[PDB]
RNA sequence: UGUAACGGGGCUAAACCAUGCACCGAAGCUGCGGCAGCGACGCUUAUGCGUUGUUGGGUAGGGGAGCGUUCUGUAAGCCUGUGAAGGUGUGCUGUGAGGCAUGCUGGAGGUAUCAGAAGUGCGAAUGCUGACAUAAGUAACGAUAAAGCGGGUGAAAAGCC
RNA sequence: CCGGCGAGGGGAGUGAAAAAGAACCUGAAACCGUGUACGUACAAGCAGUGGGAGCACAGUGUGACUGCGUAC
């Protein structure tokens, strides 16, 4: 039980969506948005 | 064990000499391109000439069925414009009857500086009479 | 004097003192190993189904990796790339004994 | 970004790319895209996340054999020199003293310990019961960590 | 015995250097001397100067004896280059590379 | 009238196959004065074919 | 925590320019043009593990065809007759002897001349 | 004087304002 | 534009039709070795690991695992002038991102581990900045008023006197 | 010392180091040379890849001929 010791709970920490890295991420080249559309624009998407 | 490779150093090429009369072209032509390259032997290697030297000899009386010796054209073209030469069999007898075996074996004959190397060893005589005495070409009957 | 065997799901025609790389046999390194599977011995004279007594001895040497291949896998335009290596494993026998 | 607001080319005609300000995050000395700010970055920790901690750290503790309890850590005079010793004899080196009381003397002599620190048994803490060697406490001290953890 | 001379910065262009650099590539360095001598180019006057100076750096440093020396390298690298504007037609502007060179004579015994 | 590929150093070099400078190694001695000089030219001291010509 | 890529950018470009050796020009310098030359050799390599296995399965059919018909039987008829015959030697194995051992090639001729007719 | 004391960028664009013959309609 | 309406050579069967047999032929199937996902297994006695079954082309996209980089703790700890980071080779081994060892440069800093935070990874955006190529030793050398000589100086003179 | 009482350079010297010489820590890549090994002047095309001689080194380098093969 020391500082360089202790650990997370397993499934406690989830990384986080990185997107547009790459190939192997299976998220670049469009972030998960898809192709062109309003829905894939940066602030685009209509509201409520 | 890696498959053995014939070496072009290490081949040795028998020179063989052929009686044409009489012979159909392309049935002729064929066992010519065979044994230039070289497919008669176990030796075989795609990309080494391990084939012979052979000599064609009476070239002039080589046969073609049905109509074929006036209704074969040679077509080849001279770079210009016009261009468009024609020779029908029986001219290509009279112009240069070495030329029809030659034509008719370099087309069976593989297309690169190897299947052009094959073509060197395919010595085609009009006549009766070869130069190559001192290779003692063995009959190749056909 | 050579003869045939078949081990690996590959047949091998191998000599007296001669190393053969087969795939990887699981018998551990120094052991004797008997093909009792011996598809064709020959000499000045020749045997050939299998033999019936003919039997190819060995004797394990190493149990390597094999150099590695890189694996690419690409679909052009189509946004597709995968890379893989391999190192396949072998079993160097020395030929000890054709009977 | 110190610039101005001056379309640097226009939009059509030149073969360049198109260009609408010299502080686009693209261009070489303007503007960073998704710029820091000054921001919070402390955590909630619920209180009886917080006390089921310290309850769980001090009962690691006597497990390892790294708390020890004294009855009284005191030093005479206010000089490092002796508690220097105050700890040879108790065989420490790293260690974190605990005490009940509010001992000046005590607090002055291991200013200048890197390896040694002084508490007050209120402000005593989550890396600070693991990152030393050894936690002494007085016995006025441990009967108030055991009253504030309940 | 190596012995080096070099003309750092020569202000000439490397490539036209280095057709007269070509001329006296392993000659005998009397022979190279007077290849320098009756070619006519702004370049035969530069490497001539350092070829001269690989003499003397040969007699006086490293030993003696002109009479069995080698012009065993030469060979001739590009230096900074000092960037210049010629003003063209329509406002446009160009770039004038005025190109350096680096001459260095490598005579040896 | 402009390239649509650049051009490799291979073919920058071959270009310049024949921008190699013909070296003389032609040079005549004269027969009054030894010296060097370019053949049917006077020398660097004014002899030619055995006459002072210059001075 | 500003991150400078100079180090691992160099490392990862200086990978792709070393699978690039002995390729021509721009091939072996330039990053962008070397990276799709060993993505392309990649490709290949992997399509030409398979070409390997049909290619000397060609040379192998195309040398026992030639040492069978100097022993006076097509490759059709020794293939035939060797499987009537159940031998079960491959055709790697049976290259090798007709370069190297010809006359056990013979003795192989012969039992196939013999189980088919 | 081996000094090298260069000078900088001297002035702007004057004008990418160009030729503009060629249609295929009007 | 050139045979240009067998892919070609060529073929009177090397064409059609019928029959029959053999063979070739794919990354399909089988063999051999490896790896992974999913189940069924109580096979184990956290359940790993094993045993069997079957599955592993993939864009958008969803899900699951990692690698490495900079920074914080662990760290007044370990490594390090008997050579750090970096740069440049080589070898070794991981399924991969990668990892390690080391020869040479370098001449003072670097960080096992486990966690923590992200300006966290670039080939493209007619991206931005710098550097350097290419065309090319090419075009041009800016009014077609025009120059030639002899002295001079000079290291050198078509241009200076 | 060479040079034009140059520029640049070669020594000598300083210094641990001058490949720390001021156009100065480290000194990458593009790009440009020189030296060496091999290949290349009858051979057609994404320049690789699979096979592969010969040669040169101490496995490495090169790569004739050859199958397949239209970048991102």
């Amino acid at each position: 039980m020391r500082l360089n010791t202790l650990s997370p709970a397993e499934g406690s920490k989830k990384a986080g969506k990185r997107l547009g890295r790459g190939i192997g991420s299976g998220l670049g080249k469009t972030g998960g948005r898809g192709h062109k559309g309003q829905k894939s624009r940066s602030g685009g998407g209509v509201r409520r | 064990m890696k498959t053995f490779t014939a070496k072009p150093e290490t081949v040795k090429r028998d020179w063989y000499v052929v009686d044409a009369t009489g012979k159909t072209l392309g049935r002729l032509a064929t066992e010519l391109a065979r044994r230039l390259r070289g497919k008669h032997k176990a030796e075989y290697t795609p990309h080494v000439d391990t084939g012979d030297y052979i000599i064609v000899l009476n070239a002039d009386k080589v046969a073609v069925t049905g109509n074929k010796r006036t209704d074969k054209v040679y077509y080849h073209h001279t770079g210009h414009i016009g261009g468009i030469k024609q020779a029908t069999f029986e001219e290509m007898i009279a112009r240069r009857p070495e030329r029809v075996i030659e034509i008719a074996v370099k087309g069976m004959l593989p297309k690169g500086p190897l299947g052009r190397a094959m073509f060197r060893k395919l010595k085609v005589y009009a006549g009766n009479e070869h130069n190559h005495a001192a290779q003692q070409p063995q009959v190749l009957d056909i | 004097m050579y003869a045939v065997f078949q081990s690996g799901g590959k047949q091998h025609r191998v000599s007296e003192g001669q190393t053969v790389r087969l795939e990887k046999l699981d018998i551990a390194t120094g052991e004797t190993v008997e093909f009792a599977e011996v598809l064709m011995i020959a000499n000045g004279e020749e045997v050939k189904p299998f033999v019936d007594g003919g039997v190819i001895k060995a004797e394990v040497v190493a149990h390597g990796r094999g150099e590695k291949v890189k694996i690419v896998k690409f679909r052009r335009r189509k946004h597709y790339r995968k890379q893989q290596g391999h190192r396949q494993w072998f079993t160097d026998v020395k030929i000890t004994g054709i009977s | 970004v110190t610039g101005s607001g001056k379309k640097p080319w226009r939009q059509k005609g030149t073969g360049r790319a198109r260009s609408g300000s010299i502080k686009s995050p693209i261009w070489r000395s303007g503007g960073v895209t998704f710029a820091a700010r000054p921001q919070d970055h402390s955590q909630k920790v619920n209180k009886k996340m917080y006390r089921g901690a310290l309850k769980s750290i001090l009962s690691e503790l006597v497990r390892q054999d790294r708390l020890i309890v004294v009855e009284k850590f005191s030093v005479e005079a206010p000089k490092t020199k002796l508690l220097a010793q105050k700890l040879k004899d108790m065989a420490l080196e790293d260690v974190l003293i605990i005490t009940g009381e509010l001992d000046e003397n005590l607090f002055l002599a291991a200013r200048n310990l890197h390896k040694v620190d002084v508490r007050d048994a209120t402000g005593i803490d989550p890396v600070s019961l693991i990152a030393f060697d050894k936690v002494v406490m007085t016995a006025d001290a441990v009967k108030q960590v055991e009253e504030m953890l309940a | 015995m190596e012995t080096i001379a070099k003309h750092r910065h020569a202000r000439s262009s490397a490539q036209k250097v280095r057709l007269v650099a070509d001329l006296i590539r392993g000659k005998k360095v009397s022979q190279a001397l007077d290849i320098l001598t009756y070619t006519n180019k702004k370049a035969a006057v530069l490497v001539k100067k350092v070829l001269e100076s690989a003499i003397a750096n040969a007699e006086h440093n490293d030993g003696a004896d002109i009479d069995d020396l080698k012009v065993t390298k030469i060979f001739v690298d590009e230096g900074p280059s000092m960037k210049r504007i010629m003003p063209r037609a329509k406002g446009r502007a160009d770039r004038i590379l005025k190109r350096t060179s680096h001459i260095t004579v490598v005579v040896s015994d | 009238a402009v390239q649509q590929n650049k051009p490799t150093r291979s073919k920058r070099g071959m270009r310049r196959s024949h921008d190699a400078l013909t070296a003389v190694t032609s040079l005549s001695v004269d027969k009054t004065s030894g010296e060097k000089h370019l053949r049917h030219h006077i020398t660097a001291d004014g002899y030619y074919r055995g006459r002072k010509v210059i001075a | 925590a500003r991150v400078k890529r100079g180090v691992i950018a160099r490392a990862r470009h200086k990978k792709i320019l070393k699978q690039a050796k002995g390729y021509y020009g721009a091939r072996s310098r330039v990053y962008r043009v070397a990276f799709q030359a060993v993505i392309k050799a990649g490709q290949y390599a992997y399509r030409d593990r398979r070409q390997r296995k049909r290619q000397f399965r060609q040379l192998w059919i195309a040398r026992i065809n030639a040492a069978a018909r100097q022993n006076g039987i097509s490759y059709s008829k020794f293939i035939n007759g060797l499987k009537k015959a159940s031998v079960e030697i491959d055709r790697k194995i049976l290259a090798d002897i007709a370069v190297f051992d010809k006359v056990a090639f013979t003795a192989l001729v012969e039992k196939a001349k013999a189980a088919l007719a | 004087p081996n000094l090298q004391p260069y000078f900088s960028r001297c002035f702007s664009t004057p004008v990418w304002i160009s030729q503009a013959q060629g249609i295929r309609a009007g």
